[PDB]
């Protein structure tokens, strides 16, 4: 799945929660660095 | 594969009226390309 | 005289593009 | 490629020879950056290579182009522009043509004008071009002034909001056939107009004549009920 949402204030809400219930995740804000995008979705592909 | 999409809106707060400039915009959209 | 600036700038040019190459590959991930 | 890609390939070629500007309006999923990149795959005519082109793009996909170069392409060499004052200043002196295409930022094109200003770019392919769409930007005054044989926009879902952003981004596209907002105040009666205007150039697809192989969105609206905190608040508002 992906999630998208509209404020950098909610994303932190659902890290929170991502966290509480044991998912997994990975968030990609505007406020990454261009270098961490890379990384992330190359990690989001190749792996389960 | 499938694709599933889903959208979350709350009874009659306000998250209407988004979603109702949406729809208005979303046909305007089409016809003035095909 | 002139090998001295020569073979200086040969040896610039090839720091230069093995620069171009490390900072080239730093867009790899 | 595949036969609508081909068929890109001839319009775009067309367009080339000429000299003409368009939007490659192609439904996201299909393989516009493939397509731009074809350009260049089965470019024999060596105009192309040497001399440097200028791919112009929003920060997160900086990436992809690199590798749809490097996997597509192996003919070619490509330069970042990104990150570091340092590492940018440092690569300004590769391109002081062999550096045949550099990859690169809006919110860095519209700072290091004076360095871009330098070199006569063969081509703009400026990617995800709905990133233009407003005339008062500070974005689309800054880049109407960079000399090049064709300015080449990739951007799928186009216009789609009110006439001034169409007549900014044709007029971007075209320095001529455009004056005002006042011709698109003229321009079935509106539509048609701007259908026979829009058609010389402005390619599309629709995903369902192409993605015939892909299942259909299955698309679901979900309503929920706010809870007792959210009720005294929402009506303390
Ligand atoms: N001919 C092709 N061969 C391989 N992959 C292709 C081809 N055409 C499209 N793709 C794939 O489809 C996607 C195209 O992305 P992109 O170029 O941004 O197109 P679009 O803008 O339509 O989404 C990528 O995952 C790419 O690998």
């Amino acid at each position: 799945v992906l999630i998208y949402s509209q404020m950098t204030r909610m994303i932190d809400l659902l890290e929170e929660y991502m966290v509480y219930r044991k998912h997994t995740y990975m968030r990609l804000d505007g406020s990454s660095k261009i270098s961490e995008r890379r990384d992330m979705v190359a990690d989001f592909q190749n792996r389960n | 594969k499938q694709v599933t999409v889903y959208r979350l809106i709350c009874k009659g707060t306000i998250e209407e009226r988004i979603l109702q400039r949406a729809k208005e915009k979303s046909e305007i959209q089409r016809m003035v390309i095909s | 005289l002139t090998e001295e600036m020569l073979l200086k700038r040969e040896e610039r040019a090839r720091k230069r593009r093995l620069q171009a190459a490390r900072r080239a590959e730093e867009h790899k991930n | 490629l595949k036969g609508y890609q081909l068929k890109g390939m001839n319009w775009l070629a067309n367009l080339y020879e000429q000299g003409i500007n368009g939007i490659l309006a192609d439904e996201m999923g299909l393989g516009k950056t493939v397509q731009s990149i074809a350009l260049l795959a089965h470019l024999a005519e060596r105009e192309n290579i040497w001399g440097p082109f200028l791919i112009i793009s929003p920060a997160s996909t900086l990436n992809n182009w690199h590798q749809e170069f490097t996997r597509f392409v192996p003919k070619f060499k490509v330069l970042p522009y990104w990150g570091n004052p340092h590492d940018r200043k440092v690569i300004r002196r590769f391109w002081s043509a062999p550096f045949h295409v550099v990859i690169t930022s809006y919110q860095l094109v519209v700072q290091d004008v004076k360095y871009f200003q330098r070199v006569k770019w063969q081509y703009m392919v400026l990617d995800e071009a709905q990133a233009l769409k407003s005339s008062s930007s500070v974005r689309w005054k800054i880049l109407l002034q960079f000399q090049c044989r064709n300015r080449l926009l990739l951007t799928g879902t186009p216009i789609q909001n009110t006439m001034a952003e169409l007549w900014a981004l044709l007029h971007f596209i075209m320095p001529t056939l455009f004056d005002s907002h006042e011709e698109f105040n003229e321009w079935e009666n509106q539509l048609s107009r701007l259908h026979m205007i829009l058609k010389p150039f402005m390619l599309r697809r629709i995903k369902k004549d192409v993605e015939n192989e892909l299942s259909d969105k299955i698309e679901i609206l979900m309503y929920c009920q706010l809870t007792s905190r959210q009720k005294l608040l929402y009506q303390a508002l």
